[PDB]
């Protein structure tokens, strides 16, 4: 799984134009279980 | 029988100079503490005492403050021994009625707050209130009803609701059509406003113990023009009961002593942190969390473990940390804590990995002031205080301190900051020796000249 | 025989 975070959401109209960091969060993919699934990026070491 | 009288004379006396000291100094604060105190005499014969000294400090005019005080020490009383109510309910009675006789009205406003707030209690019935209401305004002393209203006429309207509403239509017909003087209006429009949005604000600010506290008895009295308040009240009564007394005292004052005397959670973190893109995602659902304060330094401590299981360190765990830091206080302080926690307890455990990793996070929550730079006052570079797993955590966290901010702004933020554990520019020479030794060594010795002036001195 | 990734321990546990 790599869909299972959360999305990075905030007004699109201030994001045109500046960097408005990270507002608000929309849901990703989800289930009716209560449980969270891992990201495949938490286990890739970043290039830098 | 005589020598038994003698020897009552004495007792009488000896409750008396027990009991009266308590009463006069009465306060809000210290209550709990009188009741307790009052009951290591035998109060059952001491009611008396008890009741004369309570009209005593009702009738004081400094004391107009401490009558919640009184009142709740009464109703504690009146729950242990009903007696005591029962006769307050009529010695505060008939001197209330006496001190309006002579129109005293600072001893007659402490007298209805000391009976309002004893119906809160349920000490006194509302028959009591409502005879006093109506002594007062077949006077028109409008200034007592006021008083009395503004406490107890909330309870009043749920059990006598007739004469309530009876008191209102009065009371109202005076504010809408009669000539009052200002000091009074603005208090009867003010207790207007009370009962049009908090009928209870009048006795929010007394003393309020809880009903579960006190046992209910209630004790009522009907005023007749014969009857006089007893002005030899408290004076010596003789005991015929003396032992039966003193024996139900011992049950009753041992009755009052009696009565008075994870791998789951670590989961839980982990996988949060295991689900998150970014370090302001892993940080919002942490916060959602709404961790207890006594939690959040494990948490800290989930963190910290589960970035050292990585095999670099994460630019993620510096951004989760510092949305943490940021939110609210108690995560800042978990945080300080647990920087001191791991180079005073667990950098023994940490292999050089780990401690690589360890020095650059704590390095950039330093550098940026998420953790105060006064935290590396735990630092105290010597031979003996330190070892070589936190002289490697050191260099790799003064190592990110100067990749990020160089090092002139490394030297002023140390030389703004007291760290004599770190640069000691007094004491003992070889601590100098060491620290120029351990910072040059480690190529921070630019660091170092500074304290070499006095390395210079103390050849000479 | 049992695959890594089922006897590998999970830090949290020791």
């Amino acid at each position: 799984s790599a869909s299972h975070i959360l999305i990075p959401a905030s007004d699109l109209s201030w994001s045109k134009q500046t960097d408005t960091g990270i507002t608000h969060f929309r849901a990703g993919m989800t289930h009716e279980d209560e449980k969270l699934i891992p990201t495949i990026f938490r286990y890739i070491t970043t290039w830098e | 029988q005589d020598e038994d009288i003698k020897f009552q004379r004495e007792n009488w006396e000896m409750i008396r100079s027990h009991v009266s000291p308590i009463i006069s100094n009465l306060t809000m604060d210290n209550l709990q503490e009188s009741h307790r105190d009052l009951f290591q005499v035998n109060i059952l014969i001491g009611r008396n005492i008890i009741c004369k000294n309570v009209v005593d400090f009702t009738l004081n005019k400094q004391n107009g403050r401490l009558i919640p005080a009184l009142s709740a020490l009464i109703a504690l009383l009146n729950s242990d021994i009903p007696d005591i109510g029962e006769t307050l309910a009529k010695e505060l009675m008939l001197m209330f009625v006496q001190q309006f006789n002579r129109k005293d009205y600072v001893s007659c406003g402490n007298i209805l707050q000391c009976l309002s707030i004893l119906f809160l209690y349920d000490v006194i019935h509302e028959i009591v209130i409502l005879q006093i209401l109506l002594l007062l305004l077949e006077k028109n002393s409008l200034r007592l009803v006021i008083a009395v209203m503004k406490i107890c006429g909330w309870k009043l309207a749920l059990v006598s609701k007739k004469t309530h509403d009876m008191i209102w239509e009065k009371l109202r017909y005076i504010l809408q059509t009669q000539e009052l003087s200002s000091t009074l209006r603005e208090s009867l429009e003010t207790l207007f406003e009370i009962r049009q949005k908090d009928y209870k604000s009048g006795s929010q600010g007394l003393f309020i113990l809880d009903p579960t506290s006190y046992t209910v008895h209630t004790h009522s009295y009907i005023v007749s023009d014969e009857d006089e308040a007893n002005k030899e009240l408290g004076n010596f009564e003789k005991c015929e009961n003396f032992n039966e007394l003193t024996m139900a005292f011992d049950t009753l004052r041992q009755k009052l002593l009696i009565n008075n005397t994870d791998v789951e959670f670590k989961k839980k973190i982990y996988l949060v942190l295991k689900s998150s893109l970014s370090g302001d995602e892993a940080a919002h659902k942490l916060l959602k969390l709404k961790i207890a304060n006594n939690l959040k330094k494990s948490v800290v401590d989930i963190i910290i473990k589960s970035s050292l299981q990585e095999s670099t360190f994460s630019k993620f765990y510096s951004i989760l940390s510092e949305r943490m830091i940021t939110f609210h206080r108690s995560w800042q302080t978990a945080y300080n804590e647990t920087f001191e926690q791991n180079y005073t307890q667990d950098i023994e455990d940490y292999e050089t990995d780990q401690l690589r990793i360890l020095g650059k996070f704590w390095g950039h929550l330093i550098s940026y002031e998420f953790l105060p730079m006064d935290c590396l006052k735990i630092i105290k570079l010597t031979e003996e205080e330190s070892c070589p797993q936190g002289r490697i955590f050191i260099k790799f966290l003064f190592q990110e301190l100067v990749n990020e901010l160089g090092l002139d702004e490394l030297q002023l933020r140390l030389n703004s900051s007291k760290l004599d554990g770190m640069f000691p520019l007094e004491g003992d020479a070889e601590h100098i020796r060491y620290s120029i030794n351990f910072f040059t060594a480690i190529g921070l010795g630019l660091l170092t000249e500074d304290m070499r002036s006095r390395l210079t001195i103390i050849q000479e | 025989h049992i695959p890594r990734y089922i006897r590998n321990q999970p830090w949290y546990y020791k």
